[PDB]
Order: structure tokens, then C-alpha cells, then sequence
């Protein structure tokens, strides 16, 4: 029973979240939000057990662990029409996304060491058998008193392949020109051109391609000083044959991404 | 100049 094992507040974000709500689990006043989600809307199923779930459960419970850097499924409910997902809520938060509209451009200090957790977060997601498919600003959320990320929204993610991967229903803009062009991409150089999206988006204040001509386009104009190191580090994320793209190896060995801050000295110069 | 978030 959900009702009795978690006390529900009123919506979160007001929509902006999905349909998610402020909860406490009863047992330990654990903060929690809770994500329904209706079957007549969900793209993508899966197997747990023969319990056929949303794929978004199986992801979301692949990555479940004490690793702080993916939001935690705590548990998850079926209803006739819907699907109830418990998620521990981390306090105070902010997203990435309102957390650079307020702030502007971030200074390289500060978007190195949030990179790196994503980058980390990422990893993890990868080496648990999970494509996440929808990196972005908005579906990263900052523990403002840890200055610790955690990616959130797993709802258009996939398990991780070597094969090609022919759907997507990720976020357009941040989608790499060979899904633009050919309606085909593999899953980490694909990940990787969304990162350099993101990166540009930390350091520039917001997104660098609106427009399809301008993400398959080739061209990458800083509206914001940014170091030589930052610079090339984004225009290889963002290079138009996905070969030509770093690996995750090779973005936390260069050079731009040396010297990482920890997430408390972060949360000690930038956030408190 | 106009920053928006982007549907998925
Ligand atoms: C304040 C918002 C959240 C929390 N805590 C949250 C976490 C995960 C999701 C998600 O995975 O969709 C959505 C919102």
C-alpha cells in the first residue's frame, strides 16, 4: 500500500517534473518523490521475474546503489493504469538547468567539477547496462549542501548495446547530427556529443545549436570566453563523425579536466 | 537573448 507507507505532499515543480509529488516515507521520514507514470504513455517495456515493467524501472533499478550520482529508486508500485515510482529526494535541490538560468555562464572551476559527477554518473550508468539517452541540464539536479549531481529521468533511456540504435525520444538539441541525418547512432559517442552540448551549455550560459542546420553544421561559436583547454575539449565532444569523438577515458584524462574540485569543497566555494 | 528548456 503507497498510501499508507508514504505520507504524499503536493506536486513537485508543478508539472515540470512529469507528475511528480513531494512525499516522506513514513517508516523513517526519508524524503522521497514520488513519479507516477501511465501505461498508455510508456514507449519501451520490460521484464524484472516475469513482472512486466516500464523500461524506466528496469534502468532506474539497474543503477540503484550507494552510488550517489543517479537518483535512487527506493521502490515502485503497478495501479490499473499507472506505475508509481518512489525515488529518494535529496534536500535543498536545484536543477542544473533553473541553476545556470540564474547564474549565467558558471566559471570553468565550477562546471569542471560538475562535469566530472556527471561524467562519473554517467560512467556508472554504462557499466551497469544503462544508456540514459536524455543528458541535459534539466535532468540533473544539484544537493545544494553536498554539491553533489544526480541525473534523474530515465524515462527515454534504453540498456546499453553495441549495436546500432534506430529510435530516440530524447531532447532534439542536445541529439547528435547523425541521429539528425540518419536516423541512426550508437550509444556512447552519442552520449558523448550530448555531453559536449552540456559542457558548452555550463561554460556559455545556455545550449550552443537550436536549429537542426546548426547542430549537423560543424561550427561551434563562443559567446563566452572560455580557456583554449575548454574550448577544444567541447569541439572534440562535438565532432560530426561519432569516431572522431574522445571516449569517456579520453575527456577525464585531458587536460581541461585536471585538478577536480571534491563535491564538499564545491558546495563549500560555489554553492553555500 | 531567449534560454528555454526542450521537451524530451
Ligand atoms: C525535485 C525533483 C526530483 C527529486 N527528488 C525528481 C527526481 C527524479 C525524477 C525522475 O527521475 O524523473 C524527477 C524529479
Amino acid at each position: 500500500p503507497l498510501e499508507s507507507q508514504y505520507q504524499v505532499g503536493p506536486l513537485l515543480g508543478s508539472g515540470g517534473f512529469g507528475s511528480v509529488y513531494s512525499g516522506i516515507r513514513v517508516s523513517d521520514n526519508l524524503p522521497v518523490a514520488i513519479k507516477h507514470v501511465e501505461k498508455d504513455r510508456i514507449s519501451d517495456w520490460g521484464e524484472l521475474n516475469g513482472t512486466r515493467v516500464p523500461m524506466e524501472v528496469v534502468l532506474l533499478k539497474k543503477v540503484s546503489s550507494g552510488f550517489s550520482g543517479v537518483i535512487r529508486l527506493l521502490d515502485w508500485f503497478e495501479r490499473p493504469d499507472s506505475f508509481v515510482l518512489i525515488l529518494e529526494r535529496p534536500e535543498p535541490v536545484q536543477d542544473l538547468f533553473d541553476f545556470i538560468t540564474e547564474r549565467g555562464a558558471l566559471q570553468e572551476e565550477l562546471a569542471r567539477s560538475f562535469f566530472w559527477q556527471v561524467l562519473e554518473a554517467v560512467r556508472h550508468c554504462h557499466n551497469c547496462g544503462v544508456l540514459h539517452r536524455d543528458i541535459k541540464d534539466e535532468n540533473i539536479l544539484i544537493d545544494l549542501n553536498r554539491g553533489e549531481l544526480k541525473l534523474i529521468d530515465f524515462g527515454s533511456g534504453a540498456l546499453l548495446k553495441d549495436t546500432v540504435y534506430t529510435d530516440f525520444d530524447g531532447t532534439r538539441v542536445y541529439s547528435p547530427p547523425e541521429w539528425i541525418r540518419y536516423h541512426r547512432y550508437h550509444g556512447r559517442s552519442a552520449a558523448v556529443w550530448s555531453l559536449g552540448i552540456l559542457l558548452y551549455d555550463m561554460v556559455c550560459g545556455d545550449i550552443p545549436f537550436e536549429h537542426d542546420e546548426e547542430i549537423i553544421g560543424g561550427q561551434v561559436f563562443f559567446r563566452q570566453r572560455v580557456s583554449s583547454e575548454c574550448q577544444h575539449l567541447i569541439r572534440w565532444c562535438l565532432a560530426l563523425r561519432p569516431s572522431d569523438r574522445p571516449t569517456f577515458e579520453e575527456i577525464q584524462n585531458h587536460p581541461w579536466m585536471q585538478d577536480v574540485l571534491l563535491p564538499q569543497e564545491t558546495a563549500e566555494i560555489h554553492l553555500h | 537573448r531567449k534560454r528555454r528548456r526542450h521537451p524530451s
